[PDB]
């Protein structure tokens, strides 16, 4: 993802 | 350092650094300002305590007498 | 009271001493040698095996085995000889009488702690024992309760995020490059200049070259072009026989494999990107405190310039306004031992020991229950 | 080790 | 060789 998770 | 007659830069170094040696080899560490202030205060306390024991020892030199003390 | 012994079984060195000492009393290579030649002179006084500095001194005559590799104990009869030598000859102490704080790298097999306990209680009959994660001790050694410890030994590298005294065990990275794989790479590259070092005794010349002359480049490609263009980096060393050997761009090239493990054909990322990938597994509230307090530990971090290269190359990864700080005390080689020495002397710790009574009741499995 | 590596 | 072995 963009902030929380890595994707 | 004037009063005590020691090299200014040696005291200046050792107040701010501490030293460790393993059996073979030796390291010199900087220390934080808090640990430097704690070390200086502990040195002052150690000087004072040893001076006190020394004055007490010379008083004992004057108070002791040569005859063997049987009891007190 | 009786002090605890504090003993750290690196892959490369044993450090041992008494709790509350500021530095270890015995450091010697954890190496066992056996003679490999015909015994011609009668009455010399043969010996089946040398240990430590004895095996260093004789090493022209000996095959040298390391009994730990990658933090795993790979044959026990040697490791038991090494501990026997540690207690009786180097410390000169009866192991009957002192607790022993042992040490281990995280995430390694569980049969290694079981055996390492069984041998302390059955063979050495120690009163009480403990086993502690290496990277946890470097925080006691560096006065911190929060940090991400990068620790690199002879055999293993690991990151352990610790925040406010809680470990974050899902974020623990273990990486299997270390000083010994740097040494084997150094031998392979040195062969380019014609120097060939082949035998186990001769490997341990290369280890000393690596310690004395290697350093980490602050830009690998710029110094590659420099040393390809100038003699200024070329430096020279004497072998034991007096041959001089001369070493150039190659001396920075070997510790670069820590940052580019592909040189060894290791698929994984370097120590910098495993550090950053460790911080990215922690909760976002604590990353700011793990970006400060990067603590270097263990001998493989002793290279000149490794702290600067780490700070530079994490700062390329982290967001532009996080204060990246690398903390690299000059005693970091001993910092794991120093932290074990602190831990074993706390009074709150004296309940934590595995006492022989408990090992008798539970058997060696107790080491997983009563320990991290 | 016991699988993935020599030790 | 140059250092190790003789050639
Ligand atoms: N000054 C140094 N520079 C680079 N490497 C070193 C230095 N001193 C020791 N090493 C290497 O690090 C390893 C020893 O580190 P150490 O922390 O003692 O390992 P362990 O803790 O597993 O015994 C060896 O590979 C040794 O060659
Ligand atoms: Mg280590």
């Amino acid at each position: 993802w963009x902030a929380x998770c890595p994707a | 350092c004037d009063l005590m007659g020691v090299d200014y830069e040696e005291m200046a170094h050792w107040l701010c650094h501490r030293k460790l040696a393993t059996a073979t080899e030796t390291y010199i560490k900087p220390i934080s300002k808090l640990h430097a202030i704690n070390a200086r205060d502990a040195l002052a306390k150690h000087i004072y305590a040893n001076l006190f024991n020394w004055i007490v020892d010379h008083v004992n030199k004057a108070l002791h007498s040569t005859v063997k003390q049987h009891s007190f | 009271e009786t002090t605890a012994l504090v003993c750290d079984n690196g892959s490369g060195l044993v450090k041992a001493g008494f709790a509350g000492d500021d530095a270890p009393r015995a450091v010697f290579p954890s190496i066992v040698g056996r003679p490999r030649h015909q015994g011609v002179m009668v009455g010399m006084g043969q010996k089946d095996s040398y240990v430590g500095d004895e095996a260093q001194s004789k090493r022209g005559i000996l095959t040298l085995k390391y009994p730990i590799e990658h933090g795993i104990i790979t044959n026990w009869d040697d490791m038991e000889k090494i501990w026997h030598h540690t207690f009786y000859n180097e410390l000169r102490v009866a192991p009957e009488e002192h607790p022993t704080l042992l040490t281990e790298a995280p995430l390694n097999p569980k049969a290694n702690r079981e055996k390492m306990t069984q041998i302390m209680f059955e063979t050495f009959n120690v009163p009480a024992m403990y086993v502690a994660i290496q990277a946890v001790l470097s925080l006691y050694a560096s006065g911190r309760t929060t940090g991400i410890v990068l620790d690199s030994g002879d055999g293993v590298t690991h990151n352990v995020p610790i925040y406010e005294g809680y470990a974050l065990p899902h974020a623990i990275m273990r990486l299997d490059l270390a000083g010994r794989d740097l040494t084997d790479y150094l031998m392979k590259i040195l062969t380019e200049r014609g120097y060939s070092f082949v035998t186990t005794a001769e490997r341990e010349i290369v280890r000393d070259i690596k310690e004395k002359l290697c350093y980490v480049a602050l830009d690998f490609e710029n110094e590659m072009a420099t040393a390809a263009s100038s003699s200024s980096l070329e430096k020279s060393y004497e072998l034991p026989d007096g041959q001089v050997i001369t070493i150039g761009n190659e001396r920075f090239r070997c510790p670069e494999t820590l940052f580019q493990p592909s040189f060894i054909g290791m698929e994984s990322a370097g120590i910098h990107e495993t550090t950053y990938n460790s911080i990215m597994k922690c909760d976002i509230d604590i990353r700011k405190d793990l970006y400060a307090n990067n603590v270097m530990s263990g001998g493989t971090t002793m290279y000149p310039g490794i702290a600067d290269r780490m700070q530079k190359e994490i700062t390329a990864l982290a967001p532009s306004t996080m204060k990246i700080k690398i903390i690299a005390p000059p005693e970091r080689k001993y910092s794991v031992w120093i932290g074990g020495s602190i831990l074993a002397s706390l009074s709150t710790f004296q309940q934590m020991w595995i006492t022989k009574q408990e090992y008798d009741e539970a058997g060696p499995s107790i080491v997983h229950r009563k320990c991290f």
